[PDB]
């Protein structure tokens, strides 16, 4: 379940992304 | 291997042996005796020669009801009976100066391993000794303890000896015979002998059979020192709890309740003021105007003990002191304990320890369940009680069309527990649940130190280990990993603890806790005393506490200086606790170059300074110290401004 | 988020309501004048429950709308917000308070001289 | 200012003609080791088993497991030493030398001859306890190392080439044999290492692979300080080996200090002193003179306890320095004179500490 | 900017602290020893009604309070991508909203211009 | 840290004092009763100079001993702290205040009842 768990933290990261 | 050459790690257990420890402890009790002998000289109201004594100080007020209880100090209003008292305090101050000098000498040589006495011209052995000659030979079969476990019996014996000595001292020097009735000081001599019998018997049972419990504690000095600190902190919390119930019992009235009747002249308190054009001459005041005209110019004015409520102020200063420390020592016991759990997980001795105090929490499976119960109970309690306080605040402010009738005035402790409170009320139901919530909150940071010193259920998932105890973070990776070491979890126990450490200050100063706003001139704030039939008028509400308690702080030129200094210290913690460490490192670089450039142009010689900046782990250290010291430099002002709860309730304003 | 998940929330809230309702009998408190003993805990429980329910719904609602706001909400979101302040201002003059206050006879006071003089009488 | 040493000692002796004694020693020191590589750790094991009483042969084993600056180093020895005569002593044994990923085995056929420059009756007569005896030792060595590795072959080829081209090989080999400070140790213990003599360097085929073979013979002389020469008969209690004897020790070292553990039983701990009186064996001089070499670099304070346990009915007639305490059968040394003698002998002193215990 | 911010935050704070000490009679000092005589010069007196030390301090507090938050603004203008320190440490500020580079170099938190914006608001 | 470095600090302090003294002769402030025009500015500057000077020496003094403390300070530091505390309590009774509060006549008041009587008359 590590992978699935990491896909989430990766879904909330410090890298460039689109924010509301 | 993270650096440990910091100035505040010089006296670490790693850098000292068992012989040095004894020397370190002795090198302080001698200093403590020197300190205790200064709290005695300062308490002289009138000198032996007839010259006036020393003005009241808080360091002697917290011990005056004890010296009165032992007869060294008296409450007499007559100078003749107050001139003898001064001579006695001199006797015990000089006596503590002599005994302290012996303990420092017996600590300096103990610390330097130099155990040689000139008169006997023979050096003693730390590894094995007879212990006070024949006395020890008869009791310890002519041998000494070889380990911490074997030291329990001899250590217990020493305690019995000390108790017996205190009993002999009270009987022979202080004249208190051991009468076994528990309303007099004479019962402190009777139980000084009962305890000396229990401990001596208990000290022999542990010498013949050394205890096998926590066998691994023998191996490391820090492992045993931390369990002792987790235990000493709880003891200290119990002493604070006991001193609150006892110091205001009828049997303690001659020593604590008697303070109200006296007039105290504390240093830094309001003094007789003077006009701007004041020119004092020896014989008389000329062309000047001086206030009061009953005392000399610049003389501390009196203060009615009864108005001040000194019996409860002194009870609070002592009760809170042994609780502010008791919880600090519980936090440090877990910290210095998990500081030892990191080493056994790094050098891998953890999986082979058979102790059920390490074996019980071996599996991560139970760890999440234990922490998931502390975490779930803290949630269901810090919410159940906060929503009661918030609802009570809403109902009495008449917010959202509600009234003080709809509030939690009908909620109070159950009849089974009513004996715990002199006057039962929602202020008592809330306080019990706030402490319960305030303990389970800071317990989360403590269960973390005990279970996640090296690896967590998340780090084991993220494939990471916590190599140190004082590592700030692992960078900005995984969205951020700051405050993950046990030293930081210690900080979040001290910071989270400030709430229950304040629910005590508020609750012992006679304030209301069941509502943020009590006693303000608003819709239903003054309708509490009659809606719930309160027999006492609490000083104020959680928020209105700051306004009322500070009317007396602003009147004092020294209590207000503390207010300023204490606030100045506290906000500076923001500079080292905010995530601006990278910014400080850059800024300083500009300052070094700027100063170098200014010196260069201004002076032919070029001088540079290379301005320094603290590290995060060194920042969170100075941060918690500035936050905690600042937060309780001012809690002192709430307790030392007076006890202003009254036994007359207020009728509804209507 | 169906069946037992909502039933536990509703059943949990209900059973909790009895606890205080049952605790009040255990407390044996002297009630406020002209207020039923059964009524005081029910009133206290509803307010506390409403406060927790409101906090939970506000947090979940902000989370649901925080990531769902796009270019399409360019007109609807600003119009809906004037629809909260609008219905609120009307409510303030309709439910919270009816009219600018006047005396029992019905006179008005809008001057310091009237306030200086009306208070004397 | 100062450092501190803490140590524990223990000797348990049996009664009758038995020379058997149990020795345990624990030490802990806070100064850095003189070793220019740290951390250096080391465990040593010695076991001696009697093969047959009439022959006097015994089987001795030695294992060395040391990690030096993260480099695993191991030396193993299994040998059969026996007494041929008063001055000759032949040993047959095999061993292995492994450093990291490198290892090589060896077989040796060797004899050691020990002669005293003089043997006078007056000395013997006029001296009750002789410490210094002047002498020399001669080793006959037949090494058999198979050249399995590429490196072994090259070390052998190089060696033969060096002998062939350099006349001064017998002399300059002593600069290699004693590496770094071991050479300065030679002059320190009054020990002279004579030039080696190569009888032969011939490659002889073995079933496994080519086997470089060396047949060499050397000598070394002791001014009296050396214990191998001065005490040749005492360091081999073969005939007193009625039961297997083992000495086990180990130590940890790094920037912070040294931790040492030593334990084991063996005969020869107690020797006759005359007039019916027994006495603990005279301290070896070479270890003290060799430790003064590294023990004089840090000022230290001594915390040493020496617990000596004697047989039933056996009390001490005389000791200097005198035991601080006595407790029934056991006698204790700590502090005062003894912790001066320890500071003396830990810095290289060889001052006498004698215990005489009679029945 | 930093030198001016320092020489003005320390000159006016020490006046306020000294006035506080003189008014509370700490260290046996009367309000006579305080800066009650210091007020804006006659040239500026037109700017204020009933000019006093309350007016001299306010002008210097705003001057110090501007130069303080100006430091965080000059850093956004000059160190958006690189700074003398990070050119020294061989680092690039790729981004405007990156929190820190991690524990490295005693740590480097609050170095982006978005964080320098926060330290201007704070 | 020699010559001009310490020369600069003295020069700066003298310049600040002169400026504070100079500005006053033109500030146009009425002096306090029984006070000199030259003294008022001189006294105020000295108090301001001492506060920064005391703060600066304390900051570098704590820094000097934070990196220069060890096992050797085990006895000296605790003894020095006790000595400072002791020379401090003596100052309370030898410089700050001489004796306990007494009246013009030399009488004492140690009781609330004695005080209450004093307050009324
Ligand atoms: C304040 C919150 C924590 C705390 C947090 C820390 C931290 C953080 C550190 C220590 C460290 C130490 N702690 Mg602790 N520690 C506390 C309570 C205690 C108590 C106690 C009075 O019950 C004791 C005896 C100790 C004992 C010790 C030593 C084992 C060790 C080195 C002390 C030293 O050199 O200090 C400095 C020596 C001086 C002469 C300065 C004055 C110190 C006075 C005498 C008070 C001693 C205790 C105090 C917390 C020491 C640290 C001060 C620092 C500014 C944090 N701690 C509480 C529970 N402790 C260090 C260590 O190595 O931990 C593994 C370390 O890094
Ligand atoms: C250290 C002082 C002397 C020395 C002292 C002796 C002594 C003494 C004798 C030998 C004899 C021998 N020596 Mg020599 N020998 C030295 C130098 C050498 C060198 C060399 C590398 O230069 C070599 C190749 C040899 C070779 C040899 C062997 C042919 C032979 C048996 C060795 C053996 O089995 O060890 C076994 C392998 C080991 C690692 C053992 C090491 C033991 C250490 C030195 C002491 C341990 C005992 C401890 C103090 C007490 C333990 C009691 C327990 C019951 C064991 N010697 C130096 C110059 N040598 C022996 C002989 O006579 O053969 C006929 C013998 O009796
Ligand atoms: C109420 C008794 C408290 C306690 C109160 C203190 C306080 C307070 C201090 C120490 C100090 C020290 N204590 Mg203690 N001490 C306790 C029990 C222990 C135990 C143990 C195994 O139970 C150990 C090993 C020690 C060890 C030590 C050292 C870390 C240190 C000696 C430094 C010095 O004196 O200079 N304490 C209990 C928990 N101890 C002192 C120190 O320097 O701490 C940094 C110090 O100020
Ligand atoms: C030891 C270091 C200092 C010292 C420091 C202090 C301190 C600190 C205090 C005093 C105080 C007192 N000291 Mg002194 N004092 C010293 C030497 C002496 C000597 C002496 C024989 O030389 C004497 C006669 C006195 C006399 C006295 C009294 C005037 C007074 C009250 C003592 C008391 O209640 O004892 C009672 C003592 C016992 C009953 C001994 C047993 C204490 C036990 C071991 C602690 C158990 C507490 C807790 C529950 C621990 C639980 C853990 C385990 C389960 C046990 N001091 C030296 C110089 N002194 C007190 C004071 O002034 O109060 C206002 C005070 O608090
Ligand atoms: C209050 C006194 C302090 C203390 C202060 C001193 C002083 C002072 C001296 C020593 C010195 C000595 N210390 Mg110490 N030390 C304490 C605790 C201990 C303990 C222990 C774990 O209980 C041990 C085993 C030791 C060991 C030793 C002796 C071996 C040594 C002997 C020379 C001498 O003059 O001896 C006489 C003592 C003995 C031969 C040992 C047997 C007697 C007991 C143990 C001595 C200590 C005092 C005794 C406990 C006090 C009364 C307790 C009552 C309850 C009031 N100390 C006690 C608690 N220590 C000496 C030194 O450093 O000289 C340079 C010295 O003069
Ligand atoms: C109506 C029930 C009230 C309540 C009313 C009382 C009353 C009345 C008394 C106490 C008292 C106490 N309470 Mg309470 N207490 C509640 C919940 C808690 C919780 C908790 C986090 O679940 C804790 C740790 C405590 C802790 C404590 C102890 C300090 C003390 C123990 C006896 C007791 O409860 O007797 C009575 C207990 C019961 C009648 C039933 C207890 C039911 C348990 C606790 C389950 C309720 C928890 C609930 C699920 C929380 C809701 C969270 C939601 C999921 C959001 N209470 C709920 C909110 N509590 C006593 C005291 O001394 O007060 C000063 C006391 O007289
Ligand atoms: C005795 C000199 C006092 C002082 C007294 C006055 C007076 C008086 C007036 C002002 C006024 C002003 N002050 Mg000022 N001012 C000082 C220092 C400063 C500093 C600074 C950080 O160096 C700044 C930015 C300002 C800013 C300002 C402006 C708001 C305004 C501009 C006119 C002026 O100064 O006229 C007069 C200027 C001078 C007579 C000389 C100025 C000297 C220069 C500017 C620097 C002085 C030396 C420096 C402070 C050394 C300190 C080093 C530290 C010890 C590290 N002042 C020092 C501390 N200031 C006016 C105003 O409107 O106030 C409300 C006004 O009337
Ligand atoms: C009184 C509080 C205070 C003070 C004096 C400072 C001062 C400073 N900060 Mg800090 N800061 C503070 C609070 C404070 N800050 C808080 C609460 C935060 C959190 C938001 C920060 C966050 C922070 C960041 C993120 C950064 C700094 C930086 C700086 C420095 C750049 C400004 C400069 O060069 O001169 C400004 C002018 C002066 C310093 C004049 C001196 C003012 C008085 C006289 C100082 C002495 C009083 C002092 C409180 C005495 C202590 C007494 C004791 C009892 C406590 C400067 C040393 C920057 C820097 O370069 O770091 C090194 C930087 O990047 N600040
Ligand atoms: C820091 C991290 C966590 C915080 C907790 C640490 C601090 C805890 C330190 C105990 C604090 C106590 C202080 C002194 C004791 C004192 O006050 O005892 C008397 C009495 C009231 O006395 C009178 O007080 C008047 C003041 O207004 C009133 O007006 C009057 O009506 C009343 O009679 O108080 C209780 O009965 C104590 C209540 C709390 C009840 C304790 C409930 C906890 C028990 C259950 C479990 C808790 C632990 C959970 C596990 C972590
Ligand atoms: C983010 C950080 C910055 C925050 C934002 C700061 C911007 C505001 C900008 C300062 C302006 C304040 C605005 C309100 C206007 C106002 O008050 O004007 C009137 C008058 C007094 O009026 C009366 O006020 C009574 C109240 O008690 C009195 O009792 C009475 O005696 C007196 O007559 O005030 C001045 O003259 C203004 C003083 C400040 C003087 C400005 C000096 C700054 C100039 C020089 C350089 C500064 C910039 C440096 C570079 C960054
Ligand atoms: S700001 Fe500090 S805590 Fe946050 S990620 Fe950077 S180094 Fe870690
Ligand atoms: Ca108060």
């Amino acid at each position: 379940d590590a992978a699935k768990m990491r896909r989430f933290l990766f879904q909330r990261t410090e890298t460039r992304s689109t924010k509301w | 291997e993270t650096r440990s050459t910091k100035w505040y790690q010089i006296f670490d257990t790693e850098k000292l042996d068992d012989e040095q420890v004894v020397g370190g402890h002795l090198a302080l009790l001698g200093v403590l005796g020197f300190i205790m002998g200064i709290y005695y000289i300062s308490g002289i109201q009138v000198f032996p020669w007839g010259a006036p004594g020393f003005h009241d100080n808080w360091f002697y007020l917290t011990i005056k009801p004890r010296m009165v209880s032992l007869g060294i100090d008296t409450y007499s209003t007559k100078t003749a009976d107050l001139e003898a008292a001064g001579a006695r305090l001199l006797g015990w101050a000089a006596f503590h100066f002599l005994v302290g000098s012996v303990l420092i000498f017996g600590g300096w040589r103990h610390w330097t391993h130099n155990l040689t006495n000139p008169f006997t011209g023979r050096c003693g052995n730390f590894r094995d000794f007879r212990f006070l000659g024949k006395f020890g030979d008869v009791v310890f079969n002519g041998t000494s303890a070889k380990s911490y476990k074997e030291a329990l019996g001899p250590h217990a014996v020493y305690m019995s000896l000390l108790f017996l000595g205190w009993g002999i001292v009270m009987w022979a020097i202080l004249g208190f015979a051991p009468i076994p009735d528990f309303q007099t000081i004479n019962s402190e001599t009777f139980m000084s002998f009962v305890f000396a019998v229990i401990f001596f018997a208990l000290g022999i049972y542990w010498w013949n059979n050394p205890p096998n419990a926590a066998i691994h504690l023998n191996d490391d000095m820090k492992a045993a020192f931390s369990v002792h600190l987790t235990a000493i902190g709880y003891i200290n919390i119990a002493l604070g709890c006991i001193a609150f119930v006892a110091f205001q019992q009828p049997s303690f009235a001659p020593y604590y309740k008697e303070l109200d009747k006296l007039v105290f002249y504390l240093y830094g308190e309001p003094f007789n003021r003077v006009s701007f054009n004041f020119v004092e001459q020896g014989g008389k005041v000329i062309s000047g105007a001086k206030e009061f005209a009953d005392f000399p110019a610049y003389a501390i004015l009196p203060k009615s003990g009864e108005a001040f409520g000194m019996a409860r102020v002194v009870t609070n200063l002592i009760v809170f002191n042994h609780i502010i420390c008791g919880v600090l020592y519980v936090f440090a016991g877990v910290y210095h304990g998990g500081q030892y759990l990191l080493k056994i997980q790094l050098n891998g001795m953890y999986n082979q320890i058979k102790s059920i105090w390490i074996t019980k929490g071996r599996d991560q499976e139970v760890q999440v369940k234990i922490l998931g119960t502390v975490m779930a109970l803290c949630f269901a309690t810090m919410l159940s009680v906060y929503a009661v306080i918030v609802w009570n605040t809403i109902c009495e402010l008449n917010i959202f069309g509600t009234n003080i009738t709809m509030s939690f005035y009908w909620l109070k402790p159950l009849p089974i527990f009513q004996w715990m409170f002199a006057d039962p009320s929602i202020n008592d139901w809330v306080m019990a649940h706030v402490i319960t919530a305030g303990s389970l909150f800071s317990l989360i940071a403590l269960v973390r130190i005990a279970f996640f010193a090296h690896t967590s259920p998340l780090w084991d998932d993220l494939g990471l280990k916590k190599n140190s105890y004082s590592f700030p973070c692992l960078g900005p990776v995984y969205g951020g990993t700051c405050g993950v070491s046990i030293q930081d979890q210690l900080w979040f126990a001290m910071l989270w603890g400030i709430k229950g450490l304040s629910a005590v200050c508020w609750y012992i100063d006679g304030a209301w806790i069941a509502s943020m706003m009590y006693g303000v001139p608003a819709a239903d704030a003054k309708a509490w005393d009659s809606i719930a039939h309160l027999h006492h008028h609490y000083t104020s509400g959680i928020f209105y506490y700051f306004w009322t308690e500070t009317v007396t702080i602003f009147s004092s030129s020294h209590l207000s200086t503390i207010l300023m200094i204490g606030h100045l210290v506290w906000f500076i913690s923001f500079a080292v606790w905010f995530e601006d460490r990278g910014s400080r490192l850059e800024g300083a670089d500009i300052q070094t170059r700027t100063i170098r450039w200014l010196g260069k142009k201004f002076l032919n010689r070029d001088v540079n300074f290379r301005f320094p900046v603290l590290t995060i782990s060194d920042s969170k250290l100075a941060g918690t110290f500035l936050y905690f010291g600042g937060t309780f430099m001012l809690v002192f002002l709430f307790l030392a401004n007076g006890f202003y709860q009254t036994n007359s309730p207020l009728p509804p304003p209507v | 988020s169906n069946g037992k998940l909502i039933a536990l929330a509703v059943g949990g809230a209900v059973l909790m309501g009895a606890l205080f309702f049952s605790v009040s009998f255990l407390t044996g408190y002297i009630p406020a004048p002209n207020h039923s003993a059964i009524l005081t805990p029910l009133r206290s429980f509803m307010g506390w429950f409403l406060l927790i329910f409101c906090a939970s719904i506000i947090i979940m609602g902000l989370g649901k709308m925080s990531s769902a706001i796009s270019d399409k909400w360019f007109l609807s979101f600003p119009l809906s917000i004037f629809v909260i302040v609008m219905v609120m201002f009307l409510s303030l003059r309709v439910y919270w308070e009816k009219g600018r206050t006047t005396t029992v006879d019905g006179k008005y006071i809008r001057t310091t001289a009237e306030l200086k003089e009306f208070l004397n009488k | 200012d100062v450092t501190t040493a803490h140590s524990d000692y223990e000797i348990v002796l049996e009664g009758g003609s038995s020379s058997w004694g149990k020795v345990k020693a624990r030490a802990k020191v806070n100064a850095p080791p003189a070793s220019p590589l740290l951390p250096a750790d080391c465990d040593v094991k010695l076991n001696v088993k009697p093969l047959d009483p009439a022959k006097g042969f015994v089987r001795i084993s030695a294992v060395f497991e040391s990690i030096v600056d993260s480099t695993k180093n191991k030396l193993t020895i299994e040998a059969d030493i026996a007494n041929e005569t008063k001055e000759r002593r032949i040993s047959v044994g095999e061993g292995m030398v492994s450093v990291g990923d490198f290892s090589h085995t060896f077989s040796f056929e060797g004899s050691v001859v020990n002669l005293f420059y003089y043997r006078s009756d007056a000395v013997r007569r006029n001296v009750p306890n002789p410490i210094y005896m002047q002498g020399r030792q001669f080793h006959d060595i037949l090494m058999k190392v198979p050249l399995d590795n590429n490196d072994l072959i090259d070390t052998w080829e190089g060696t033969v080439k060096a002998i062939g081209s350099t006349g001064a090989f017998n002399d300059w080999i002593r600069d290699f044999w004693f590496i770094g400070p071991a050479f300065t140790a030679l002059n320190e213990g009054g020990q002279r290492i004579s030039r080696i003599e190569v009888n032969g360097l011939n490659t002889e085929s073995g079933p496994k692979g080519p086997v470089g073979v060396s047949r060499w013979r050397f000598s070394h002389g002791g001014s009296g300080m050396v214990d191998s020469i001065s005490r040749w008969a005492e360091l081999f209690p073969s005939d007193k080996l009625n039961r297997p004897a083992q000495v086990e020790a180990g130590f940890r070292s790094d920037s912070q200090g040294i931790e040492v553990k030593v334990d084991g039983e063996f005969p020869g701990v107690s020797v006759d002193a005359g007039g019916g009186l027994r006495r603990i064996l005279n301290h070896p001089l070479i270890p003290l003179v060799h430790h003064g070499m590294v023990g004089k670099f840090n000022n230290f304070n001594v915390d040493a306890q020496l617990k000596v346990v004697l047989p039933k009915g056996y009390k001490i007639r005389y000791a200097a320095p005198q035991y601080r305490s006595q407790n029934l059968e056991e006698y204790r040394w700590s502090g005062g004179a003894y912790a001066r003698w320890v500071e003396h002998v830990c810095k290289g002193g060889v001052g006498q500490f004698e215990i005489l215990y009679a029945q």
